């Protein structure tokens, strides 16, 4: 047993760096991005925090997302949910609050 | 730097 809450970020993903810095996130967005509804989440090593980046055209936002020190993430305007997974998945569905709903994961896929 | 959700 290590030391750990809950879930500890999940890399195995594309829109799941939990590596990016957030700028990398938010140019990865310049890159793509077109129909408002490019996106991707990050996760960071400090003291539990997540925040969500999703493009509404020109315009990268982000979005702090954390929990009750319960587990639970969730967001003020946001939403609620138990992992970055429904948050994302339900979020997946639609805005729920954000610029606009999400469609496309932001990070990259290859090289050239 | 947290747009409003």
């Amino acid at each position: 047993g290590s030391r750990r809450a809950s879930v500890g970020s999940h890399e195995k993903m594309p829109w799941f760096h939990g590596k990016i810095s957030r700028e990398e996130s938010e140019q990865i967005v310049l890159i793509g991005s077109k129909t408002n509804g490019k996106f991707l989440i990050r996760a960071r090593d400090n003291n539990g925090s997540y925040a969500l980046c999703l493009l509404h055209e020109g315009k990268v936002l982000h979005y702090r997302i954390d929990k009750d020190k319960t587990g639970k993430l969730s967001i003020p305007e946001g939403k609620k949910f138990d992992t970055l997974w429904q948050l994302v998945e339900h979020y997946s569905y639609k805005a729920d609050g954000l610029l606009r709903v999400l469609t496309v994961p932001c990070q990259k896929i290859g090289t050239q | 730097t947290y747009e409003t959700l």
